RNA sequence: ACCGGCGGACGGCUCAGUAACACGUCGGUAACCUACCCUCGGGAGGGGGAUAACCCCGGGAAACUGGGGCUAAUCCCCCAUAGGCCUGGGGUACUGGAAGGUCCCCAGGCCGAAAGGGAGCCGUAAGGCUCCGCCCGAGGAUGGGCCGGCGGCCGAUUAGGUAGUUGGUGGGGUAACGGCCCACCAAGCCGAAGAUCGGUACGGGCCGUGAGAGCGGGAGCCCGGAGAUGGACACUGAGACACGGGUCC
């Protein structure tokens, strides 16, 4: 099945209605890549991405990091340390607005 | 207690005002809105007021009134007390604007010595 | 004064003709509306009752003035279209 | 807008495609909702007063409109707020002239004179297409209008095709497909008002819009958005364009 | 003059509050509302009702306000049909990157339209011929709601902070997604790359100065936000918890 990403679907199926592969959730907007740095809450992960910001006065760079909370479907079940792809969705909780759609490199 | 009477004849559209005081006005102290009372018992030369023959044992019913300060009476409020309530229609409030609500001072159901005007209509 | 016609345009939707003109007059005052109208109606064969002068304008250091006028084929159309102030200012009608 | 819809428009905030003197007055006409959108149309008062010059003031422009002297796509229009947009035909029968509304090389709206015969047709790009009750097809065009076709015809119309329509009768007479070798006229963007032929079509994931490569007459290739490319012919234009 | 319709939520004024998704910018709504306007497809059958104005009599110092009589509508209320919404079982006609969406057929329910009204001529009359209008459905347009990433102050003589707090499951409520609010189950969430707390302040386009790198400001015009003596809360309406409308302290 395709959801417009162009990536392979997960190995097995799930019953989560909040899953974009086997449920009714839709993805639309930005797609980010990052690293998991926390997986304690049920079906929730924290994803961190690094980037450089340019300081015009000092003509030099500094490193900044972006942290995003995302929903973790049971068929994927990402864990701390691996690379993930996440896609934007409709509000799911107070802080959750993305869903994990693929593990790129297991830790 | 002095009552100023407004007698309305529904079969003609004509009304007459007389003043009644003394022992006659004492009986009328205590009746609500919507109850009848014979005019012969109340005591009135009815045939003289309108210049018309009337059937015997005729009677009248209390329809409304105004108090000494100029506030009117409300059929839906019980007792003789005076209140200040929020209104959207009905006696004691002319809206002038869609959905307008205003707080007004109104009177009660039972007749009281403070009441001045009494409006009644003849029931044959 | 010497009058030169610059443009004559036809406006069928309104029912009029619109006339732009110049007046050359070194050493003279700005010409009056009456004189300009008389010269214009002689120069174009117009009924003067339906000839309205929109404006006459002089400039800072010039010997000439520029002017704009309109001519209606029908009096009632003129009374229906034109504002009251311009017809009074041109002496076509009387101020109440 | 603290509590309700806006009904006014300052001259300084007017759309950039109008030919209007932006500092001469405080207010501009706020156009009425209608066929096109705000970025691709202009109120009719500016056509009567500012563009053509048939009236000097708004008051006598309104008297001209109320008598029924101006036709838009073959229909009488009296509202001075009526929006007039891309590919419309403006007709004045008492003077016998006709124009097509088209964007400039700089993106501003202008009037292009045309023949009386060509004034009977309006090209309409197919913006959307849907099923409707009774199992029929509704076509939704770029100017906001709609048409119905039977289920047997469903393979002859797709989005981005152009339909030549006879106005004001609203009768179909030709369907022009969107494919390689078709003739297109650009309506928005940096390459606005350029025209040519289709060379290639490209698509992307996750809802990013698709892009087209176009060869012009002098042999140069340029790209634009697919939805900015308005089909006007097979290999020659079917309408007169500057 | 009154009943009735539309407008009075725009426009105008100020910068108190606010360090926040308030503002700038790129995207999203397949999670939403929209009177006036545009196109297309259809509809306008049968009944009932009061009341202002007007006449009789009035009250109150006034602001205001009472009883009886009588009357019309594009005013109001019913019946029918069309239509709308929820759930269960099938079929696969459409758009799209992708269907909890659209379309077709059965089944159990609930809600439920309309003004053929007005004006002018040809009408002996009968009836046409125009103009302005009424209701439903599909789409657009216009005006908004909600969400995300990124960007822009000072203080450590403020170091730990949070307990509907962070996430999950089942519901309610909303135009709509959501700890927005509940019931139940876990221990999460933020922080020396400066949390929390305190100080000051409406944000931007821009403006002053300087060779430039920079430094300082952001009243006047335009776009966005907020407020109507302070603090709370409602009615009507497509849109307000309303500066020249209502309620309490
Ligand atoms: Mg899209
Ligand atoms: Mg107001
Ligand atoms: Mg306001
Ligand atoms: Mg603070
Ligand atoms: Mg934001
Ligand atoms: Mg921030
Ligand atoms: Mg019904
Ligand atoms: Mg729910
Ligand atoms: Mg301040
Ligand atoms: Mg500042
Ligand atoms: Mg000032
Ligand atoms: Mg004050
Ligand atoms: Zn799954």
């Amino acid at each position: 099945r395709d959801i417009g990403l162009r990536i392979q679907p997960p190995a097995e199926k799930c019953d989560d209605p909040k899953c974009p592969w086997h449920g009714h959730l839709k993805i639309h907007g930005r797609v980010f890549e990052g690293i998991v740095v926390s997986d304690k809450p049920r079906k929730t992960v924290t994803v961190e991405r690094q980037y450089y910001h340019y300081l015009k006065k000092y003509e030099r760079y500094e490193l900044r990091r972006s942290r995003i909370h995302a929903h973790n479907p049971p068929c994927i079940n990402a864990k701390v340390g691996d690379r993930v792809l996440i896609a934007e969705t409709r509000p799911l909780s107070k802080t959750k607005h993305f869903v994990v759609v693929a593990v790129l490199e297991r830790a | 207690a002095t009552f100023k009477l407004v007698i309305s004849d529904p079969k003609t559209g004509i009304a007459k005002q007389i003043e009644i005081t003394g022992p006659e006005a004492e009986k009328l102290i205590g009746k609500r809105i919507g109850d009848q009372i014979p005019v012969k018992e109340l005591g009135i030369n009815l045939n003289e007021l309108f210049g018309k023959e009337f059937p015997e044992d005729v009677k009248m019913e209390i329809r409304g009134g105004t108090d000494k300060d100029g506030f009117p009476m409300r059929p839906d409020i019980h007792g003789p007390r005076r209140v200040r309530i929020l209104l959207s229609k009905g006696p004691g409030f002319r809206p002038k604007e869609k959905g307008e609500r205003r707080k007004k001072t109104v009177r009660g159901n039972t007749i009281s010595p403070e009441i001045v005007q009494v409006n009644v209509k003849l029931v044959y | 004064m010497e009058i030169k016609i610059t443009e004559v345009k036809e406006n069928k939707l309104i029912g009029r003709k619109e006339i732009y003109f110049e007046i050359y007059h070194p050493g003279e005052p700005t010409p009056s509306r009456k004189d300009v109208k008389g010269k214009l109606v002689a120069m174009l064969d117009l009924n003067p009752e339906t000839t309205v002068i929109q404006y006459i304008r002089s400039y800072f250091g010039s010997y000439k003035s520029k002017g704009y006028a309109k001519y209606y084929y029908d009096k009632d159309r003129m009374l229906y279209i034109e504002p009251e102030y311009i017809l009074i200012r041109d002496g076509i009608i009387e101020k109440k | 807008a603290r509590k309700g819809p806006k009904r006014h428009l300052k001259r300084l905030a007017a759309p950039t495609s109008w030919y209007i003197e932006r500092k001469a007055y405080k207010w501009a006409v706020r156009p009425r909702p209608g066929p096109h959108n705000m970025r691709t149309s202009i109120p009719l008062l500016y056509i009567v007063r500012d563009y053509l010059g048939y009236a000097k003031t708004a008051r006598e422009a309104r008297k001209i409109l109320n008598e029924g002297k101006f036709l838009v796509d073959g229909r009488v229009r009296k509202d001075y707020k009526f929006p007039v947009g891309i590919m419309d035909v403006v007709s004045i029968p008492e003077t016998g002239e006709h124009y097509r509304v088209l964007p400039n090389r700089i993106g501003k709206l202008i009037l292009h004179p045309i023949s009386e015969e060509e004034a009977n047709i309006k090209p309409l790009r197919i913006r959307n297409k849907r099923m409707v009750k009774g199992a029929k097809i509704q076509l939704n065009f770029h100017d906001g209008t709609n048409h119905l076709i039977p289920l047997s015809e469903k393979d002859n119309y797709f989005t981005s095709y152009t339909v030549l329509m006879k106005v004001p009768e609203r009768e179909i007479l030709e369907v022009l497909p969107f494919e390689k070798g078709a003739y297109v006229f650009v309506t928005q963007g940096k390459n606005v008002a350029r025209k040519g032929r289709i060379v290639e079509i490209k698509k992307f994931p996750m809802g990013w819009p698709d892009v087209v490569t176009i060869e012009d007459e002098e042999g140069e290739l340029f790209d634009t958005l697919k939805e900015y490319a308005f089909v006007v012919g097979r290999d020659k234009p079917r309408i007169s364009l500057p």
